[PDB]
RNA sequence: GGCGUCUGGGGGGAACGCGGGGAAGUGAAACAUCUCAGUACCCGUAGGAAGAGAAAACAAAAUGUGAUUCCGUGAGUAGUGG
RNA sequence: UCCGGCUCUACCUGGCUGGAGGGCAGUGAGAAAAUGUUGUGGUUAGCGGAAAUGGCUUGGGAUGGCCUGCCGUAGACGGUGAGAGCCCGGUACGUGAAAACCCGACGUCUGUCUUGAUGGUGUUCCCGAGUAGCAGCGGGCCCGUGGAAUCUGCUGUGAAUCUGCCGGGACCACCCGGUAAGCCUGAAUACUUCCCAGUGACCGAUAGCGGAUUAGUACCGUGAGGGAAUGGUGAAAAGUACCCCGGGAGGGGAGUGAAAGAGUACCUGAAACCGUGCGCUUACAAUCCGUCAGAGCCCUCGACGUGUCGUGGGGUGAUGGCGUGCCU
């Protein structure tokens, strides 16, 4: 949904804005995404652990996929006729990511 | 007679423009105008309003208990109005607000509405918003910047002008009609109006003869 | 009538339609004529619409109109009516 | 228009029937199917789609405020941690169908005319029969049987084919109009179970569909049938690890959270109602329950002087006077 699993983003609006991480989930169902090292709660469980602190969901209208140089972008989608394949790219530079 | 500069989207001057007494300068009437736009915002009031009444409520048909013995009060159906769950009494039901404005009056409310405007110098006219088949707000709002300072803006121009009213029409404040269908409400809420040459003729033409 | 074979029907469906059947509460300050009402309800039937429809019509002396349906008026008039 | 074969038979001459150029139409009420090719024609999936990580500040969070810019055929509507054109779905706008289906177009194909029409002259035949009309009883027409035509059902009776018949509100004559008793016929018209897209000076959980929830459910009734109630934590479960009391429930610390005066009994959290605590009052009193006067007590605000006074304010109320609820 312009957001994929692995791709590295950027928050802008959150607690945890100017933080990039790794898209580590994707909830499309819920227009939500789960990255690496932001919206971290401290839950608690019934253990060891006990305040174990792990990282929550986040809409992904709060992020901002990274360009190759550092930037955010939003998402645009060419298509690539040599492959019929309709391919990422970056709004910015045009590149694909 | 009242004379209108008309104007280019690069400043210039095509010329002028004729206005008539008839239209441009007569008396403004405020209870003819108030009926004319009540009428107008009561034919744009669609009556989507309903209800049920005990009749139409689902059930209610027989006599919950029998008139006497109970203690109860007297009853005939579980879908009365004081019952929960009952019929609305005198509810909204669905109905036209279409009042049937005599049209000497809403003309002359229109005029009176365009004389108020032409008097205070807030009729201006143009050839075209913008040029030819390149729609930019950009433009239309750079334009519209020089012609008034104001929010409030009413855009006549023909059905044919797609392209200015294309440009014009995400502009906040603004609202596009053609002169067949003009009215005393949008030229209320307008600040100012701009007509093109040929919607502002067509006016004249048509309300001349 | 029996045997065989082939083609079809059968039932459902909210509303609208056509043809038939057809109340009463009510109103009339009673009530029966009348009304309610050809309503409700019922029956038989459809079609996507139906029905009607190409004058054994209207009209009134106008060299008149010219299938049917529907809308508005005519007009709550002419009339009808214990 | 041409040809052929018949035209009882062959012979001259008059009709029919096949084939051929061509028109004329057609899946239509006007005869009926099938057949292909084919329309950036449509529907049934969707896709793209500009422009801010902007600064400062508040805040848990900016979508707030102030200031900067930018797009705009896009400032429609929603969402996102609070009023977002520039974060997201999207919007304007533009694209997109293999297959199926529906509209077309082109033709195959089908039918028909094609031996045909043209325009004239005078007599016999035909022009829808148990019909019309008539009568009786009825229906319905504005018309409730009325003078009651027209239309129409049943029962009887029962004609005429054009100088004929029907209607022109009893009826007769004249005149006019029409040509029944045979059929078909699209559009304008009515409606929405259902599907799609939208709108609301419509409701917003006792409302709005009965049904936001287990809804025609639970439940009631033998049955037909009747027929409910029940929404909101928080932005995110981060839904209270761990310790303590406790059998548990429930709680207290601790923690999460911006907030637990948000703890799955959860937004706000009124009233009735139930308590607890403080002040005043009340156990010699006859009370529509209050009002007016008012002692004393308490609190409060000011002043001065240091606690009495005031342009005071309140709560209580000993005590006295007056006083017969609301509605109908």
């Amino acid at each position: 949904m312009k957001v994929h699993k692995g791709d590295t983003v950027l928050v802008i609006s959150g607690k945890d804005k100017g933080a990039k991480g790794k898209v580590l989930v994707a909830y499309p169902d819920r227009n939500k995404v789960l990255v690496e090292g932001v919206n971290r709660i401290k839950k608690h469980t019934a253990v060891s652990g006990g305040i174990v602190t792990q990282e929550a969901p986040i809409h992904v209208s709060n992020v901002m996929v990274v360009d190759s140089d550092g930037k955010p972008t939003r998402v645009g989608y060419r298509i690539d006729d040599e492959t019929g394949k309709k391919v990422r790219i970056a709004k910015t530079n045009g590149k694909d990511i | 007679t009242l004379k209108v500069d008309v104007k280019t989207p690069a400043g210039k001057t095509d010329g002028s423009v004729e206005l008539p007494a008839e239209l441009f300068d007569v008396e403004p009437n405020i209870a003819l105008m108030h009926q004319v736009v009540t009428a107008q915002l009561a034919a744009k009031r669609q009556g989507t309003h309903s209800t049920k009444t005990r009749g139409e409520v689902s059930g209610g048909g027989k006599k919950p208990y029998r008139q006497k013995g109970t203690g109860r009060a007297r009853q005939g159906s579980t879908r009365a109005p004081q019952f929960t769950g009952g019929g609305t009494v005198h509810g909204p039901k669905p109905r036209d607000y279409s009042q049937r404005t005599p049209k000497k009056m809403i003309a002359a409310a229109l005029r009176g509405a365009l004389s108020d405007r032409a008097r205070n110098d807030r009729i201006h006219a143009v050839t075209e918003l913008v040029e030819g088949q390149t729609p930019s707000t950009k433009s239309a709002k750079t334009f519209l910047g020089t012609l008034t300072e104001n929010k409030k803006v009413l855009v006549v121009i023909g059905r044919t002008d797609e392209v200015g009213a294309k440009s014009v029409r995400n502009l906040p404040g603004v609202h596009v009609i053609s002169p067949d269908q003009l009215n005393t409400y949008d030229v209320l809420n307008a600040d100012d109006v701009v007509f093109s040459v040929e919607a502002l003729n067509a006016y004249i033409s048509a309300n001349s003869k």
